[PDB]
This record gives C-alpha cells, structure tokens and sequence, in this order.
RNA sequence: GGUGAAAUUCUUGGAUUUAUUGAAGACUAACUACUGCGAAAGCAUUUGCCAAGGACGUUUUCAUUAAUCAAGAACGAAAGUUAGGGGAUCGAAGAUGAUCAGAUACCGUCGUAGUCUUAACCAUAAACUAUGCCGACUAGGGAUCGGGUGGUGUUUUUUUAAUGACCCACUCGGCACCUUACGAGAAAUCAAAGUCUUUGGGUUCUGGGGGGAGUAUGGUCGCAAGGCUGAAACUUAAAGGAAUUG
RNA sequence: AUGUUU
C-alpha cells in the first residue's frame, strides 16, 4: 500500500550522508548530505545540519513518490569507530517527521572477522 | 641446445596411416620416461597431458600454452614458466589466464597447453660466476655476448659515444616513435630508477 | 536543470514463488532507450526484503532474504531465491558471553543444479538446574556438534532443489533436526541457519524461472 | 613499589596475550588488559522512539538494539571517564558499579 | 595393524621375500597371500595378480614402497613382493579385504 | 679429515667471484650433484643430465625436474593443485 | 638523559669507534 | 576527506555515497573469561594426516635408574640481515599541511624498508610473577579447568539400563582468588616473600655504595647490526627502597 | 588547544 525506498544513512563523524535509494539500491533519489546543508567545515556532523539535509531529502522524495523507507543505519565501520555518529539520530528523526513512513531499521555497520591492522600505530594518537 | 628447458620425445600413432608420428614437446616438471600422455578435448587432468583451455577448471597451471588454436604452443615455453586459468566466459568461448609476466590474456577456449609447469625450473637462481660460463650459454644462443657498452664507443658508433668523460649526454629514454640508430638505452620508458612498492598497475 | 526522474518509469518487484506473498514493492529505472535498453538496467538488481515483511508473520523480523531479478516481463520483476542472512541486530543478541558459540559451514550443490554456502550457528545453554555460570562445551562435544551439523546440512541440501531448499527454511525445519540430533551431546538452545549464500547459478532456465 | 596486587592486567598462567587496538585512539593494549564495555543501544536513543512508533507502517514493530562492544587503552578509559582513579581500598574491589 | 601382523608372521610364521621366490611359491601352491609394494612396476604387479589368480591367492597391496616393505618385514633392503607360506600364530590370513 | 671449513665444493674456486656468490653457487651445486630417490625403484640412484633432466642409474627411468633439484616446491604445489582440481572435477 | 637513548648514542659512538680503528691497520 | 579548529588531498575526466561482481594480500572480531595448552618465546576459522604431552585411573612393569647442574647443546617475541615469492592494510625513513618563537615532534595526507611467506642467519626484550629448581611441613573458604569415585539424585531416549548435559559430596592435579595471618618483612605486602641470631633438607646462578661502564682492551660468535665474556685509571657522600605529612 | 626560565 507504500512505495519503498532505503533510506541508507552513513553517519560518521564529521559528515553525515542521507541517501535514500530504491528498494535494490541500483536508482538513488535525492541522497543529501549533512555537509550540503551548513558552511562550517565542522558543522557537517551536527545534529542540525543531519536534520536539515534529511528534511532536504524527504522533501524530494516525496515528490518524487516514495512514501515509507526502510532504513539502515551505518558508521563509518572497517576498522575505524563501529558507533555511529552524531547525525544519525537526528536524521532518522528528520526522516521521520517529515511524513515519510518508517520500516525495518538496520544496522548495516560493516564488522570485520579481525582484518586491517587499525591505523595510528601501536601508540595510537597522542593528544 | 641453446634451451634452458629440456625437451621430450612423445611417440604417438597416426589416425590415418599405419606409423609412427614423433613430437618434440618441452618437457613439464614430472614427466618420464615411459609415460602415457593424452592430448585432446576428453583427456585427464594429469601432469604432462594436453588439454584445451576451456576443457581444464579455473586455478589449472598450464604450459606451452596456444595464443591462437592450432598454433601449436606459443605461451609459458621457457624453464620454470607456466600459466594460470583464472577463468572462462563460455558464451564466445574464451578463457582467462594470467601469463609468466603477470599479464592478463584472453585466450580462445580452443586452445590447447600442456599441463604442469615446465622443467627446469630455478636455472637463474644459481650465479654464472664466470665471462667463460656466459661465453657458453651465449655460444650456442646467438652471438649477443659480450656487450660493449655504448658509452665506451665512439660518437660514429653509438649515441652515447665520445666526450672527454663517459656519460650519456642527454637522456637515456628514448621516444617510442625515435627511428633506427637512435633507440639506444632505455625506450618509451615510463620511468625510471631502482623500483620501490607493489608491482601490477591496474 | 535536466531532472532525471522525468525519464525513469516504475517497475512492481513480483519478486518471489512461493514465500508468502507475490508483490514486495516498486523500482524505477531510465526508460528504454536505443543504447541502453531499461530490460538491460535491470535483470540484475538484488532486493533485500524481510521474511517477516514476505510472510505476513512477525515472528521472521530476522532472515532478510536477497533475491536477484531473473527476468524483466511487462512491469513485473520475476525474481528467484539469491541468499538469505540474518539481521545483525538478531545476531548479536544470539552472540552473548557466558556460553559457547558454535559455528558450521557447508559448501554443497541442490538436487538439481545449484551449489550454496550453508553457515549454521548454536549456543550452549544452561540446563533448568545449572548453578554453573557459563556451561561451556568442551571442544569434543563442539567437533561432534559441528560434525553432526555438517551432516544434516548436507542431507538437507543435495536432496532438495533450491525452491525446496527455501520451503524448508521458512518453518525452520532444520534447526529442530540439529536440536533433536544434538540434544544427546549438549543442550545447544540457539540452534539457527544464519545465512545462505549462492555461489554458482547454473544456466538461466527460464522454464524452471517461470512459476509464479 | 607494586601498585595492583596481581597486576594493570589479567594474565596469570597466559603469558602472552593478543592485542587490541583502542577504539578511541587506536593504541594497541593487550586484551586481557583492555577496558571492555558492551554498548546494547536502542537504535533511536530516548527522544524519536514515539514519533518513529508513529511514523512505523508495522504495528508493535519491536525496534532493534546496536550492539558494539568498546576496548579502551587506559589512558583513553581514564580521560573519557569510563575509569576512574579510585582509593588504595577501593582499588580491591572488582564487582561493577 | 598390517605391520603388526607383518612382524608377526616375520617372527612366527613361514615366508619367502622377492619375485622370483614369490613366484615359485605361487605356481607350487604353497602361497596364502601375497603383499605387493606400492612402487612395484606395472607389469610386474599384473603378473603376479596373473599368478594369484590362477593359484586362488590373496593379494594385499601395501601403501608403501619396497623401501618401507622392507622396514616392515624387518629386513634392512627392499623387498617388492612378500608371499606368506605359513601364517604361523598372525591373523594376517583372515582379517584383511 | 675435514678439508675445508666452509666453502665446501666451492673450494675449487679459491678465492675469487665473492663469498657470498660462492655461497649460492655451493647450495646449488650440492642440490645438483647430490643423489636423489628413485621414485619408480625405490633406489637412491637417481642423479642429473642436463640442467632439468634426472636419470636413474638403475632402472634407466628419467624423469623432468628442476634444473639444480628433482622436484622444485613449485612444481610440488602445482601437483598438489592438479591433483585437487582432478578430484573436485572427477566429484 | 633516557637509558635507552644513552645506549643508543654509545651504540653509535661504538660504531664510529670501529670505523675508525678498522680505518687504520 | 581530515581535525579541537584547519590545511595538504580528491572532485561536472562525476569526487564521496549506493548496488552487482571480481582480484590481491593480511588477520582470525563478536564467543573471549582473574578460562586452557606449552620449557619458555608463544598458541584462538573448519576439516584431514603426522607424531608428541600433562593430569587422572591402575592390586601392570623396572627397582634408585634420582635432584640440581660448570663445560657443553635445542628452542627462543619484536626489530634487524641475506636470497626468492608476495606486497591488501598499517607503516621506522623520506616528502608534505598546520601549530609554535622554532617543531624536517606530537596532530593530518601520502609513502620506502618493513609488516606476510620459503630457505638461512640474528639470540636480544619491563624474555616479569622484576619472585631459580627439587622435597617436607604450617590456617580457613568458595569458585573454576581436567580426570576419577559415589548418589532413593534432575533432565535427554533404546527397550530394563546406559552414557550426554546438570546437581550434591569426596578426591588427585592445575590456573588463580578471598579472609586471617601463629609467622615473615623496612614497609608496600607475602600461604610464601613462613617453618632464620631458637641461624644447617639438597642444589645451580647472581650482588657487595653511586658513577666511570656494560665503557676500553683481549678473546669468541655474526654477513652486518651486534651478542657472550669484561676491566682499570679517575670521580663522588650520598645514590637508592618503602612509607608519612604537606 | 597552548603558555619559555627562576
Ligand atoms: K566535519
Ligand atoms: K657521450
Ligand atoms: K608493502
Ligand atoms: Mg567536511
Ligand atoms: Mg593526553
Ligand atoms: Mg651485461
Ligand atoms: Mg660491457
Ligand atoms: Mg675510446
Ligand atoms: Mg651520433
Ligand atoms: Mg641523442
Ligand atoms: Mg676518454
Ligand atoms: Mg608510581
Ligand atoms: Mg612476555
Ligand atoms: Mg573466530
Ligand atoms: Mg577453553
Ligand atoms: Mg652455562
Ligand atoms: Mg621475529
Ligand atoms: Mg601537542
Ligand atoms: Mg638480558
Ligand atoms: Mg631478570
Ligand atoms: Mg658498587
Ligand atoms: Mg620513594
Ligand atoms: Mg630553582
Ligand atoms: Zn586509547
Ligand atoms: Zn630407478
């Protein structure tokens, strides 16, 4: 009764990506990104500008006729944070509050079996 | 003579005459003496044995590989070389190998290897030691040995001949499109100097 | 100044046979064209949908179920069973400390002509009793189990077609045969078929393809 | 002299243990020396749960949790405080707070 | 195992080691079995399974060599065949196929 | 006695060519005059021709080899695949 | 300074001590 | 993209992101623990083969064959060396962007050797439990690993029962832990670091204030880097250990 | 985030 897309929010940390695709992945609708949204060179990941760049999207999904979205959230993953970012939840609330429907949230970070020895050195970085 | 590798003598029957037809194949690492070897689209995964491309599964170490069916062996010929069957595209049949120089070849799946890896193997790990062991490998080669280096020469008999020290003068890489008497030193180089990292550009 | 969605027309995804329930959603492409045909851009795309949202039962939030567009036939996606994986949510909440986690992995080809990766997974358990804290295996029990695993998998599969194959993991059938033959050497609560993975498709067949 | 009774670590009868890299800064500590955290979240934290309940096309959708488990070198457990310095007593005392 | 019983009847038993004796043994009759080394030529091993069937004896094919036939049969040289004339006190004659 | 400390076969050398060039010649050349095991007879006759050809004495079976070794781990491995993709052909 | 730097530089010291004394014969 | 903030960098040759595949090499997450094995270094995917080992059980066998060990040998993290293969990631060097007063440091982007493997070296680590090995004795307790013993035991079916898993109790061996210490210690603390002026079970190694100095020299080992052995002159009244209060 | 000596 819905026409779903996948709403694939990558959130890092100093970018969040909202990306929203059909239901293969193959055609993208409107994928906007948190950095889009604000000229702070540091505001990229803040939750204002996740919300603003998912409002952004929603808005032209919604005409082009996407009605719900699954979603799957991602971080960064590899080897580098496995947590999500800061944007992410303010993306999906933007997504959600918009008038866009929610369906099967996921979490697609990618977890390696122990691969690809971390960047940083054994010392890791020193601050 | 002049070939790292040996060779083996394979006797086969003639189909259509009664007699013997003798084949100089180059021998892979294993072959003897006495054994059957099958060549064909129906013959065994075994050492030694003739198979087309297509006919052997993906990871097959072949020799004497054809470039084109019917060649009767152009690839993977010298001691220790062979290739790899990384895969087939059965639709326009064709198989992909990887060659001794780490190039990537699409071969028809006609055409026919030996396989195995060829004999000899190792023969340039152990040093010359010797101009008079050089001068004997070379002797029944080709008269390629010694070499004189250009730079010794005169200006008359080489590019990099003449001034009062022994030096080039000007580049060494040399255009691809130069004409003959001026591809002396390293042509259509895409670089130079001691090379550093992980070959196999893509 | 161009707006690519002009040009691009849907699809209905009529992507399953047999699952529960033909219709899974809509895709939209480029219009055909001379130089690139929309028969061309699709016919290899691979939807992810859940078994819960393919069943109509919620009790299958878990085991997404990838399935590959076969044939593009007058707006209707005839698609066939691709592989299936558990969420990552389920799996971490199966993956507790405390407890020995079993893993099995099968390489095996269906009854006709198919070859699929079957990764099984279990968990030691404790008993109504245990006062222990952890019931470890003991890494014998762990060989046999896995053993016992490997053998069911691969009775299950090479006696199936991949249509059956798929019938089967829906009730979960195979997960209570690894739990009626281990339950004679550890009590293995969490017994489950974590993924399936298609390895090799055989030649297309569109005869077989057209079921649904 | 000798701070921890045993030792900054847990490997008696190991020997040698294999490392993991620090998830804040990526230093490489041995992992029965690690600070490990299991973090099981919801995926919307508190706020948004009502309005994606609302948003959601499933009735009682039962949202998922992330799981991720977190090693910290010590000096990154210490600065981000999910160690703390604690008494020479209260040092002996290994259940979780 | 087959080198259990191998050093058994060596001890025990009666035998005879090497082609030609085996041979002879089996056109007499008086061969209950033959083991045959695994590097035995071609030839040579049909034509003892030639002799063997029409004698009505056993053939056991040994995995290893005539070197490791040898060591089994605790001799010091290679032996390609062994024909066993009496088993003695070893279930070689029984147990095997 | 013990003739030579360490340059072994490479004494006829003498002092020329470079320690470390008379190292990797004396490993080959021990591999190459060394005495190998039939694997058709059994018998630790089998010695080279020529570079990649190795004939044993009894039996007078030769077979193609490495040109210092019999067998080089390359041609091992390669077996070992053939002989896995054969078994996974044949099943 | 660092022991193990201390090393380091009577490691080096060490060093041109050898070359310098293998220099003369 | 990256950071605290930036910049180097990539980007209408479409960067980043997304989807279907492919290739390469590395690693073996989560399970993973005050848990296991090994002389130590170390060892974490499955399966197959090969030999090995502790503990347990034993009304099996020998009968002192033993303990510790100069000289002498085997193994020995990482880094490093030689020659091949491999070279995804990270990454001494090097190049760069930023900060700084300078910053060829920390932070950022690349990136060679290296990181991986075969065949040979190297033989060093805060190679640590900073606690030699063997033997006996001197508190209590609960866990846990492996084996064994017993039970009106719970649970699983084969058809009596049996094993499997679990509970209770005991026991041997092990990784450890908690309390108390008769005791020990300078104390921190220690079931050994106790059974020491009430001083002796056996044995090997090492130290004699701090520097000079693990230096010089000699010998010896190594391809080298270096390893082992190792002074003296001279100089100095402290250096150091634990703990207390600020 | 940094801030040199006594
Ligand atoms: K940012
Ligand atoms: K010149
Ligand atoms: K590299
Ligand atoms: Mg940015
Ligand atoms: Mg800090
Ligand atoms: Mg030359
Ligand atoms: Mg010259
Ligand atoms: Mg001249
Ligand atoms: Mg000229
Ligand atoms: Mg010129
Ligand atoms: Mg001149
Ligand atoms: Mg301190
Ligand atoms: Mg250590
Ligand atoms: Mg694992
Ligand atoms: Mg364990
Ligand atoms: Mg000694
Ligand atoms: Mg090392
Ligand atoms: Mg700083
Ligand atoms: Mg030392
Ligand atoms: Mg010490
Ligand atoms: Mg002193
Ligand atoms: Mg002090
Ligand atoms: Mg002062
Ligand atoms: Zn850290
Ligand atoms: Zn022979």
């Amino acid at each position: 009764s819905q026409v779903f897309g996948v709403a694939r929010i990558y959130a890092s940390f100093n970018d969040t990506f909202v990306h929203v695709t059909d239901l293969s992945g193959k055609e993208t609708i409107a994928r906007v990104t948190g950095g889009m949204k604000v000229k702070a060179d540091r505001d990229e990941s803040s939750p204002y500008a996740a919300m603003l760049a998912a409002q952004d999207v929603a808005a032209k999904c919604k005409e082009v006729g996407i009605t719900a979205v699954h979603v799957k959230i991602r971080a960064t993953g590899g080897t580098r944070t496995k947590t999500p970012g800061p944007g992410g939840q303010a993306a999906l609330r933007a997504l959600a509050r918009s008038g866009l429907r929610i369906g099967r949230i996921e979490d697609v970070t990618p977890v390696p079996s122990d691969s690809t020895r971390k960047k940083g050195g054994r010392r890791g970085r020193r601050l | 003579s002049g070939r790292g590798a040996p060779l083996a003598k394979v006797v086969f029957r003639d189909p259509y005459k009664y007699r013997l037809r003798e084949e100089i194949f180059i021998a892979n690492e294993g072959v003897h003496t006495g054994q059957f070897i099958y060549a064909g689209k129906k013959a065994s995964l075994n050492v030694g044995n003739v198979l087309p491309l297509g006919s052997v599964p993906e990871g097959t170490i072949v020799s004497n590989v054809e470039e084109k069916p019917g060649d009767r062996g152009a690839l993977a010929r010298a001691s220790g070389n062979y290739v790899i069957i990384i895969g087939h595209n059965p639709d326009e049949n064709k198989t992909r190998v990887r060659l001794p120089s780490g190039a990537k070849k699409v071969i028809s799946s006609d055409a026919r290897g030996v396989i195995g890896v060829i004999a000899g193997g190792g023969r340039v790990d152990k040093p010359l030691l010797k101009a008079g062991r050089a001068f004997h490998k070379y002797r029944l080669k080709r008269n390629s040995w010694p070499k004189t280096r250009g730079v010794a020469m005169n200006p008359v008999d080489h590019p990099h001949g003449g001034g009062n020290h022994q030096h080039i003068g000007k580049a060494s890489t040399i255009s691809r499109g130069a004409v003959s008497g001026q591809k002396a030193g390293l042509i259509a180089a895409r670089r130079t100097g001691l090379l550093r990292g992980s070959q196999k550009t893509q | 100044v161009v707006d690519p969605f002009t040009r691009k027309e849907w699809f209905d995804i009529k992507a399953p046979s047999t699952f529960e329930n033909r219709n899974v959603g809509k895709t939209l492409v480029n219009k055909s064209t001379g130089l690139k045909s929309a028969s061309d851009a699709l016919k290899g795309r691979v939807v992810e949908v859940c078994l819960a949202d393919l069943q109509g039962s919620e009790d299958h939030s878990f085991r997404k179920i990838k399935l590959r567009v076969d044939e593009v036939q007058g707006k209707n996606l005839l698609t066939n069973f691709h592989g299936m994986d558990f969420t990552t949510d389920k799996l971490r909440s199966m993956v507790r400390k405390w407890q020995t986690l079993i893993e099995a992995n099968v390489t095996v080809k269906t009854s006709d002509d198919y070859v699929l990766r079957i990764f099984a997974i279990a968990f030691t358990r404790k008993q109504a009793n245990q006062v222990k804290r952890h019931s470890y295996a003991q890494s014998s029990h762990i060989r046999a189990i896995r053993k016992v695993i490997s053998e069911i998998l691969t009775k299950e599969v090479q006696g199936s077609t991949l249509a059956q194959l798929t019938s089967k993991l829906i009730p979960e059938v195979i997960n209570k045969e690894i739990e009626n033959a281990t339950k004679d050497i550890f009590p293995l609560q969490n017994i489950h078929v974590r993924k399936v993975k298609l390895l090799k498709q055989p030649k297309f067949d569109v005869g077989a393809l057209m079921a649904l | 002299p000798k701070k921890r009774a045993s030792n900054g670590r847990n490997k008696k009868g190991r020997g040698h243990v294999k490392p993991v890299r620090c998830v804040n800064c990526s230093k490489s500590i041995p992992k029965d020396k690690a600070i490990k955290r299991m973090a099981i979240r919801n995926i919307v934290e508190a706020a948004a749960v009502r309005d994606l309940s609302e948003a959601s096309v499933y009735p009682e959708y039962a949202l998922p949790k992330t799981y991720n488990k977190l090693h910290y070198c010590v000096s990154c457990a210490i600065h981000a405080r999910i160690v703390r310095v604690r008494s020479r007593e209260d040092r002996k005392n290994r259940a979780p707070p | 195992s087959i080198n259990q019983k191998l050093a058994l009847v060596i001890k025990s038993g009666k035998y005879t080691l090497g082609y030609k004796s085996t041979v002879k043994s089996l056109r007499q009759g008086k061969s209950k079995l033959i083991i045959i080394a695994a590097n035995t030529p071609v030839l040579r091993k049909s034509e003892l399974e030639y002799y063997a069937m029409l004698s009505k004896t056993k053939v056991y094919y040994f995995q290893g060599g005539n070197n490791e036939l040898g060591t089994a049969v605790g001799k010091l040289f290679r032996v390609g065949v062994v024909s066993i004339l009496e088993a003695g006190d070893s279930d070689i004659l029984t147990t095997l196929a | 006695a013990k003739r030579t400390k360490k340059v072994g076969i490479t004494g006829k050398y003498g002092v020329r060519y470079g320690s470390s060039l008379r190292r990797q010649v004396k490993k080959l050349e021990i591999q190459q005059h060394a005495r190998y095991d039939c694997s058709f007879c059994g018998k630790k006759t089998v010695k080279r021709g020529a570079a990649g050809i190795w004939t044993c004495s009894c039996c007078k079976k030769t077979v193609a080899g490495g040109a210092y070794t019999v067998s080089t781990a390359a041609a091992a491995t390669v077996r070992s695949t053939i002989r896995r993709l054969r078994e996974m052909v044949e099943a | 300074m660092r022991a193990k730097w201390r090393k380091k530089r009577t490691r080096r010291l060490k060093r041109k001590r050898r070359k310098v004394r293998a220099r003369s014969k």
